[PDB]
């Protein structure tokens, strides 16, 4: 919003893992899908820093499922890039598309393959 | 401005001609009506007064045909002079034989008024003679009518008429001058704007290739046009890339004047790129002693390798010819490669079209590995070479490559003027109508005094409103005035003008409501004053035409049509005749002035339109000029042909990302996103330069993925209250802020670390400008290649520094650690020092 220090502060608390700050900001009308200048998202930052509890807090806070950066990557692609199975599971149970791809033009299968993580590959290859 | 003020009336002829011809028609027609009057109806006792009418008819038709002559283009002024002299004599003669107790004063005063107006408006003569003739005519008429209050009234009528006339004359003159001046400006601007367009197009084609420029000057990308106040990059296959470097380049630059080098390189590269356009291969850029080109970059060609090899041979031929010419023994290392490359433009400052791959580095290295005087072709070049030349294999003795040796004018001000005129002339007309009384001091009607008061109040309020609006008095407050001004649009002007133009007729009828039908002098006086009033109804040229014409005619004559029945009839017929003529005058005259106002407006708008169109083009061109060269050499070339200079000491830093080499994943179609991110990174790097304190730093150019900058040369001004060495330190913190920015972006970069090799040096260098009809500023010297090589022998995240620069910086506060000993070409062994301290774990 106007003078949206709420967005940057919620993002910094999101990748900081400071839960109480995120709760306080949520009580302060924090924009759930507030992003940076580059288009990264609090869910993506939570995937980066591996604060899963922040992932659940944000998804129950009213977060989206196909958040895209300037690189356009959906959080499914980001998590398949990391190698964390639990984050992938808790995001795919929301119903993220697997037949789509970001502007890099590759499915999450490809990014699971080149990042060497098999677990994500069998998880996605069972999907429709 | 004698030439100016002569051409001014050089351009004003046909309008003057048209006014003259209308004047002649009118005077003839009026004389004909008075001949008819004197002949058929009344005055049947004499033929004396019709022969002069007939002769004036014939002199009019004579002038009508006379105007066509060639002894007229510089003699029409005195032609009008002689015609007005004729009219003067005829009018006074028609007056002379009167006062029998044979014509009333109404006809005399009429014919006086039309003579005076056709004098003032159309004849187009200088001011002082016009006014002296007017006053002479006035006095002659008023003293020849004697053959005193009534006479004094007539004289005051003369003065009011003269005021109206002189005002209208001045207005016509000013409006005539201004339109010619404005159209002159509008004519002047177009040629300069066309010149500026050509300069802009030339410079655009200079900084960047033919194909993209011709695609984009139809503004196919609006982002490109807004940026050049954005573009696209591609990837291409099977292209030839050639490099060449001067052998012993430092040797020719031992102790010269740093000037012959600039010119000789100009000539060399002119020959080379001349042969380039004559051989259908496209140059890219140069690095000091290195000149390199590509073939089939913007549009691939089937036989580009042949063009590339022929360029190599032609370069060999040109260098050997120049060696035979000026007698300098030089040879020219050549390298050639074929492969795939992605081409595009990086940055928004000093941006130049360029190409990228591993193949470009491979070609540069294989040039460095070849032998001088022979081109080093590759197996990739040999896949389709058709072996129509000498096949010789030359390999490094210390990849399937071979060696080939060859073969005023303000609308609101006029409102002040004409309101001033209306109020003063109306006030004087009321003065005289009040002055009619000689025997009775008080007027029996009060309505005259009531109307006088209403008029004086309305005129003074309008006057004070106008003077506040024009002078910007704001004597009480601004916002009260503002809501006292905005109302006047198209309708308020119509209505206030209608009232202000009508009201003198009501003023003259102030006195006629009482008795005038008994005595005979009263009615003749009313006729005189009413025509005097009705003629005044033309001034307010800011209004429209038909409104003022109809208003003046109705509210000035129709009341006499009403008072005609209150019964003297023969005087009635003559006075309706004179008023018919008078309205005939006013219609044409007011039309003639409204059209001139309209055309003046139609001109001034386009004048300012073109004036605003030129300015953006000028600023755009100046910005592009600033894009390429420094301002100093720009203003120096404004009086010169070339540029060349030396500096005995200057600092320079080189910097390039090192871990970019693994980041060329090409799974994506084109791999364009990574270079996009690089583009925002370098754009941020340029935005860093935008700080006002950064006037001491010169980013030379972008070199592939690298970044080179210098300092301490733009400072041509030296002060004794200053230390002339602070440029080196400030450039050192410039490197520091570069380090900080790349660290911050690495933080903001998603899962990839960016590290860079950076090296610093300082020494004597030289500067010059190369391209002609193209442009490129560049630097050479002994320490530039040394700094590049030492930066090549650098460590990531470490500021490698030359030994002498280390010495000059150690006492400045910064602390370093010795790294090791590095042997470098040209200067031999050299020591190396590192700025970062305790960065790693050990």
């Amino acid at each position: 919003h106007h003078g949206s220090d709420l967005g940057k502060k919620l993002l910094e608390a999101a990748r900081a893992g400071q839960d109480d700050e995120v709760r306080i900001l949520m009580a302060n009308g924090a924009d759930v899908n507030a992003t940076d200048d580059y288009g990264h998202t609090p869910l993506h930052l939570a995937a980066w820093f591996g604060h899963l509890e922040i992932v659940e807090v944000l998804l129950k806070a009213g977060a989206d499922v196909n958040a895209a950066d300037w690189l356009g990557d959906t959080p499914l692609h980001l998590a398949a890039r990391i190698g964390h199975l639990e984050i992938v599971e808790v995001l795919l149970k929301h119903g993220a598309d697997v037949n789509a791809q970001d502007k890099f033009g590759k499915t999450p299968f490809d990014l699971a393959i080149d990042n060497g993580n098999e677990d994500i590959a069998e998880v996605l290859q069972k999907a429709a | 401005s004698v030439n100016l003020e002569e051409a001014c009336m050089e351009r004003c002829f046909p309008q003057t001609q048209r006014r003259f011809r209308y004047a002649l028609f009118y005077i003839g027609f009026a004389c004909l009506l008075w001949s008819i009057y004197f002949g058929v109806h009344m005055k049947s006792k004499l033929i004396v007064m019709v022969a002069p009418a007939l002769c004036f008819l014939v002199v009019c038709v004579g002038f009508f045909l006379f105007t066509f002559t060639k002894l007229y283009a510089r003699h029409y002024v005195w032609t009008s002079l002689v015609l007005t002299l004729l009219v003067f004599a005829l009018t006074l003669a028609a007056q002379f034989q009167v006062l029998t107790p044979c014509l009333s004063q109404v006809g005399s005063f009429s014919m006086c008024i039309e003579v005076l107006f056709l004098l003032y408006t159309v004849m187009h003569l200088p001011l002082y003679l016009s006014l002296i003739l007017g006053v002479a005519y006035s006095v002659l008429f008023e003293t020849f009518g004697y053959h005193h209050w009534e006479l004094l009234s007539r004289a005051l009528l003369h003065l009011c008429i003269h005021a109206i006339g002189i005002h209208l004359f001045i207005m016509s003159q000013v409006r005539s001058r201004s339109t010619f001046l404005k159209v002159g400006q509008s004519i002047m601007h177009g040629k300069d704007l066309e010149v500026e367009k050509a300069l802009k197009e030339r410079m655009i084609h200079s900084v960047m290739p033919r194909i993209i420029a011709d695609d984009l000057m139809k503004q196919g990308d609006e982002e490109s046009e807004n940026s050049v106040k954005p573009f696209k990059m591609q990837q291409i296959e099977e292209v030839s890339i050639l490099f060449a470097d001067i052998v012993g380049f430092t040797k020719m630059s031992a102790n010269k004047s740093a000037h012959a080098l600039v010119g000789l390189l100009n000539d060399l590269f002119g020959r080379f790129d001349r042969l380039c356009e004559e051989t259908k291969c496209e140059k890219i850029s140069t690095l000091g002693d290195c000149y390199y080109c590509v073939a089939g970059c913007p549009e691939p060609r089937a036989d580009h390798a042949y063009c590339c090899i022929e360029m190599g041979l032609g370069m060999i031929r040109a260098i050997e010819q120049f060696c035979q010419e000026k007698k300098e023994m030089v040879n020219m290392r050549v390298g050639v490669h074929t492969g795939t490359v992605l081409c595009g433009i990086l940055g928004m400052r000093r941006f130049k079209f360029d190409v990228w791959s591993n193949d470009v580095n491979l070609a540069n290295l294989m040039e460095q590995l070849g032998v001088a005087g022979k081109v080093h072709i590759s197996e990739a070049t040999a896949k389709y070479l058709d072996d129509r030349y000498e096949m010789e294999d030359g390999k490094v003795t210390e990849l399937k490559t071979y060696l080939i040796a060859g073969q005023f004018a303000s609308a609101t001000f006029s409102s002040l003027l004409d309101v001033l005129l209306s109020t003063t002339v109306f006030l004087i007309l009321s003065i005289t109508c009040f002055l009619r009384y000689g025997a009775a001091s008080t007027p029996p009607p009060p309505a005259a005094l009531a109307v006088f008061g209403a008029a004086l109040l309305l005129e003074i309020l309008s006057l004070v409103v106008s003077v506040r609006m024009v002078f910007f008095l704001e004597d009480v407050m601004t916002c009260t005035k503002r809501l006292l001004e905005w109302i006047a649009g198209w309708l308020p002007r119509h209505f206030i003008g209608a009232i202000l133009v009508s009201l003198p007729a009501l003023a003259v009828y102030s006195h006629v409501t009482s008795e005038f039908e008994t005595n005979i002098h009263s009615t003749m006086f009313t006729g005189s004053a009413v025509l005097t009033a009705v003629v005044q109804y033309c001034n307010f040229c800011q209004l429209s035409s038909w409104m003022r014409s109809s208003l003046a005619t109705v509210v000035g004559a129709g009341p006499l049509l009403l008072l005609l029945y209150v019964s003297a009839s023969l005087i009635g017929q003559e006075v309706i005749l004179v008023f018919f003529l008078l309205l005939l005058l006013v219609w044409f005259l007011n039309r003639e002035f409204e059209v001139s106002y309209r055309l003046h407006y139609h001109g001034d708008v386009e004048a300012d339109l073109h004036r605003t169109k030129i300015q953006s083009m000028r600023d755009q061109a100046d910005w592009l000029l600033r894009n390429i060269i420094p301002y100093h050499v720009a203003e120096q070339l404004k009086v010169s042909q070339t540029y060349s200079k030396n500096h005995d000491s200057g600092g320079v830093i080189f910097a390039s990302i090192v871990n970019f080499s693994e980041f060329y994943e090409e799974n994506y179609e084109g791999g364009k996103e990574c270079y996009r991110v690089l583009n925002e990174l370098i754009g941020d790097f340029d935005e860093l330069l935008s700080k006002p304190d950064y006037s001491s730093i010169e980013k030379i150019k972008t070199i592939g993925a690298t970044y080179m900058a210098a300092s301490g040369l733009n400072a041509t001004q030296c002060r004794d209250g200053s230390h002339p060495q602070e440029h080196l330190q400030i450039l050192f913190e410039f490197a520091k802020e570069m380090m900080r920015v790349v660290d911050d972006f690495n933080n903001n970069m998603l899962w990839f670390n960016f590290k860079l090799r950076v090296g610093f040096n300082h020494g004597p260098l030289t500067a010059g400008v190369i391209g002609t009809t193209k442009l490129l500023y560049d630097i050479w010297g002994d320490t530039v290649n040394i700094a590049s090589r030492m930066d090549t022998t650098g460590v990531e995240c470490r500021i490698q520094v030359s030994e002498e620069s280390y010495r000059v910086l150690s006492k400045m506060g910064y602390e370093f650690d010795y790294r090791g000993t590095v042997n470098v070409k040209g200067k031999g062994q050299m020591k190396t020092y590192l700025y970062p301290k305790c960065t790693d774990s050990g």
